């Protein structure tokens, strides 16, 4: 977002500055559904239309000089290194988590790209939480908090290091 | 049935409608001869001679096709910005000295958007005369925007001939044949760079003369198909089929070129080279915005694509109204086509 | 100035009496003088003058003058590549050909006067 | 008549369309009745079409013709919707009557209810001898450099019409071949071409609630209104109070503000009713009638030349946009 301003001549050169930079990305900025029709209706606030191409980057890392494969594709491709049987699961079990898909829009995307990449015929469900930022953590309450898991923990005895390979995951 | 007549620069192509490849294609060059193969009365596309025109249409209806032309309602072909007047004799001559019993007058490159599938884009048309980039929205052209480039096969042709003579093989008379090999050898590169440092004689193809003497072209191959991208070879000043076609996609709408970007549809037997899509798909990706979608689609059958364009326009059901009518032109005259034919 | 000997071709480049046998000396001039290397192409149209091949000459002048259309000028080459496919010659108007020729005999002749021994003549008696 | 059972196909036909496509399929099945085609001529260029829609399809019932028409018509008329962004039977029909508007100024070759003005004119800050052009010249200057604005705005504060525009994103320039016709490509008969030149774009904030363009959505593309004819006021006020004492002032200022129109319309500034949707407006109107002036604002009795050629125009839009997407099925058909 720091570059696409920089030519746009807007400058936020400065360590706070870089700091409004992504303030803006977290919140303004989206992902778009249809980037060439939305780079062609283009045809802190101090407004851009650089909105719908930096989440761009996450499907075309292109722009920023990288040569791999969109997230839409690091999903498709990781699928099909799964069991033909399991696949319709995980088509039908995708979430999104981690912060920076907080971009919104983001899922109906990852529906479409994949959608079209997909077997004709199998069920694809994106779950979106909207606590996706912290996700994570929130999991691991749950776990920590689950009467069960408790044996699933570590004693100090028992550490008495190579017990992390075969008694945890 | 109908009759599709394409006056085009160099050859006329003919046939008939629900057909699919011109049944009789012939040199049009002018008590009388107007031979399939034996001056010209097309120069660049519009007809300076008509008295000479006619006699193109005699062979075609009469001798090529022996046709009555007296039954048939003709389709032809014009060209980007026929001179208006020059409609105006082409339903003169076809109901007045011909009577047809009807016409319609279309553009030689819409026509060839309709053989690509296609009725909303941007064609590059090529031939032995003019080549010219036609902005089409709509089935209907741009005219502020159709681009004229004058250059065509006949030029180039004459070209070989110097970079040959200067090799060495001589072509002094009026075919001493070096067309052959404008249409079997040549080719357009991505990069003229790259192709002219390939040291290697593998860039070579040689070929048969006559009595047996074979003669060796490099080097040549892919300077000819080049005069249509740089030509300032042949000592002229208007940049090339690559640029020409966006300068015309940026005299038009910003909003109707996403569309013109996505279908530009190579068409013209000055477009066989192999080679022809690839070089301007990098230069006109190039120059292009970058956000840009781009398909250069050229269809394989791109010889007789105007014609085929016209079959496909005759067979229909609904191309049953658009005719123009000797009835109605009695009473008009030849500005009816104006007012039919747009 | 010298834009106005190069105008002075431009305006005698366009005379009605003008040849094939005029192009060739006044290009070459103007060859070898618009660039100022080249020694062997002022030869070369030369030899073919004396074997009257202005035909092909004409051409490859033509030929030089836009390969190095870089140290010549945009009016040059479009004013010569206008004249000459209109050429023809006239033998009573072909006036050049005939100084030269006339100049040429002279030459022929020190030449002659410059090879000694004039015995040669007085066998052929 | 399959023909028409075709051209009623347009998934793009508005309302202007339909009354052109219409009154050709009676023309031709029926042949008395014109003057019934007459009401359906003035109630289109005095837009209301509505009322013309109505009686079109009454007059299918009258003369019961083919069912073809009778059940045809009626199943597409409820749909129209027309659009000001997209009507093009009506900028042929409004840019071709200009020049019929203009014809017969020129038959009006005094010329002479134009000198006057030019002194009531250098009054807001070579009469007449080239014709027509010359005040078609001075009559821009009158608005333009009148004043930018500044004098016309009492005028506009005392209007509830004029803060309603719906303009808004400078988009670019366009070079167009027809002038009211501001589409580039629609088929043009070349009997109407005019030279290359660059026409601009505007745009519309149809967020400008109750916009005009909403309001009155029929005439094509008046994104604004008219401002500078509120200065034209200004300049006809004065005429007005300096020679009421004229006696054929309605003659006379009608040989100006009709030109206006006509202008308007044939340059491309403006639509026939932004321009005089200003005009009939309260306070504009009190001026002329405090002078007996009535004013016709450039409704003429032959409308019927323009008329023809617009029913053809739309025989052409339609039929070939109705074989290029018989070409998108018979392709898609292959694909």
């Amino acid at each position: 977002l720091m570059k696409i301003l920089t030519e746009r001549g807007y400058s936020f050169t400065t360590t706070a500055e870089r700091e409004i930079v992504r303030d803006i990305k977290e919140k303004l900025c989206y992902v778009a559904l249809d980037f060439e029709q939305e780079m062609a209706t283009a045809a802190v606030i101090t407004i851009g239309n650089e909105r719908f191409r930096c989440p761009e980057a996450l499907f075309q890392p292109s722009f920023l000089g990288m040569e791999s494969c969109g997230i839409h594709e690091t999903t498709f491709n990781s699928i099909m290194k799964c069991d033909v049987d399991i696949r319709k699961d995980l088509y039908a079990n995708t979430v999104l988590s981690g912060g920076t898909t907080m971009y919104p829009g983001i899922a109906d995307r990852m529906q479409k790209e994949i959608t079209a990449l997909a077997p004709s015929t199998m069920k694809i469900k994106i779950i979106a939480p909207p606590e996706r930022k912290y996700s994570v953590w929130i999991g691991g309450s749950i776990l920590a908090s689950l009467s069960t898991f408790q044996q699933m923990w570590i004693s100090k005895q028992e550490y008495d290091p190579s017990i992390v390979h075969r008694k945890c995951f | 049935a109908a009759l599709v007549i394409d006056n085009g620069s160099g050859m006329c192509k003919a046939g008939f409608a629900g057909d699919d490849a011109p049944r009789a294609v012939f040199p049009s060059i002018v008590d009388s001869y107007v031979g399939d193969e034996a001056k010209y009365p097309i120069e660049h596309g519009i007809v300076t001679n008509w008295d000479d025109m006619e006699k193109i249409w005699h062979h075609t209806f009469y001798n090529e096709l022996r046709v009555a032309p007296e039954e048939h309602p003709v389709l032809l072909t014009e060209a980007p910005l026929n001179p208006k007047a020059n409609r105006e004799k082409m339903t003169q001559i076809m109901f007045e000295t011909f009577n047809t019993p009807a016409m319609y007058v279309a553009i030689q490159a819409v026509l060839s958007l309709y053989a690509s599938g296609r009725t909303t884009g941007i064609v590059m048309d090529s031939g032995d005369g003019v080549t010219h980039t036609v902005p089409i929205y709509e089935g209907y052209a741009l005219p502020h925007a159709i681009l004229r480039l004058d250059l065509a096969g006949r030029d180039l042709t004459d070209y070989l001939m110097k970079i040959l003579t200067e090799r060495g093989y001589s072509f002094t008379t009026t075919a001493e044949i070096v067309r052959d090999i404008k249409e079997k050898l040549c080719y357009v590169a991505l990069d003229f760079e790259q192709e002219m440092a390939t040291s290697s004689s593998s860039l070579e193809k040689s070929y048969e003369l006559p009595d047996g003497q074979v003669i060796t072209i490099g080097n040549e191959r892919f300077r000819c198909p080049e005069a249509l991208f740089q030509p300032s070879f042949l000592g002229m000043e208007s940049c090339g089929i690559h640029e020409t076609t966006f300068n015309s996609i940026m005299k038009c709408d910003v909003d109707i070129r996403k569309d013109l970007y996505a279908n530009t549809v190579l068409s013209g037997g000055t477009t066989m080279y192999p080679g022809i899509a690839d070089r301007m798909q990098k230069e006109i990706t190039a120059l292009a915005p970058s956000t840009m979608k781009i398909k250069i689609i050229a269809p394989p059958e791109r010889k007789y694509s105007v014609w085929i364009g016209g079959s496909i326009l005759a067979s229909l059901s609904t191309f049953q109204q658009m005719w123009i009518s000797k009835q109605e032109y009695d009473e008009s005259g030849p500005s009816i086509v104006h007012r039919k034919c747009f | 100035s010298y834009q106005k000997i190069e105008l002075s071709i431009s305006l005698s480049l366009d005379s009605p009496k003008l040849d094939e046998s005029d192009f060739i000396l006044l290009s070459v001039k103007y060859l070898e003088k618009s660039l100022g290397e080249f020694s062997g192409f002022f030869e070369d149209i030369e030899k073919l003058y004396f074997k009257q091949n202005y035909k092909e000459a004409i051409e490859k002048i033509l030929d030089f003058c836009k390969k190095n259309e870089s140290l010549l000028s945009e009016q040059v080459v479009q004013r010569l590549a206008e004249v000459a496919p209109r050429l023809k010659s006239n033998p009573k108007d072909n006036e050049s050909r005939r100084l030269y020729e006339t100049l040429y005999a002279d030459h022929l002749e020190s030449v002659i006067k410059q090879e000694s021994d004039l015995s040669v003549f007085n066998e052929l008696r | 008549e399959l023909s028409i059972s075709l051209s009623l196909d347009s998934p793009k036909l508005d309302e202007s369309d339909f009354i052109l496509l219409s009154v050709k399929y009676l023309e031709k099945s029926l042949g008395e009745f014109s003057g019934f085609f007459e009401d359906i001529e003035k109630l289109y260029f005095k837009q209301n079409y509505k009322e013309a829609i109505e009686k079109i399809l009454d007059f299918c019932k009258k003369n019961e013709l083919s069912e073809q028409v009778v059940q045809r018509l009626a199943e597409v008329a409820p749909r129209l919707k027309s659009n000001p962004k997209d009507n093009e039977s009506r900028r042929l029909y409004e840019t071709l009557y200009a020049d019929h508007l203009e014809s017969v100024i020129k038959q009006e070759s005094d010329l002479s209810v134009f000198n006057e003005l030019r002194d009531s004119y250098n009054a807001v800050k070579t009469h007449e001898t080239e014709i027509k052009t010359l005040d078609e010249a001075k009559q821009f200057i009158l608005s333009f450099v009148m004043l930018n604005d500044n004098v016309e705005l009492p005028l506009k504060a005392q209007s509830e019409r004029y803060p309603k525009k719906d303009r808004s994103e400078e988009l670019g320039n366009t070079p167009s071949a027809n002038p009211g016709i501001m589409k580039p490509n629609s088929p043009n008969f070349t009997d109407n071409l005019v030279p290359v030149r660059d026409v601009p774009k505007i745009a519309i904030n149809e967020k400008v609630a109750g916009g005009y363009s909403k309001t009155k959505p029929t005439t094509p593309f008046v994104a604004s209104l008219s401002g500078t004819t509120y200065s034209l006021m200004v300049v006809l006020t004065d005429y007005i109070e300096k020679h009421k004492t004229d006696k054929d002032i309605e003659k006379k200022v009608n040989q100006i503000i009709n030109l206006w129109i006509s202008s308007y319309i044939k340059e491309g500034y403006h639509s026939y009713s932004e321009v005089v949707d200003v005009l009939t407006e309260p306070f504009l109107q009190s001026i002329f009638d405090k002078a007996n002036i009535k004013l016709n604002y450039g409704v003429l009795d032959d409308t019927h030349a323009e008329f023809r050629k617009a029913q053809d125009y739309v025989f052409g839009l339609t039929i070939q946009s109705a074989m290029h997407h018989e070409l998108q099925e018979r392709f898609k058909n292959k694909e």
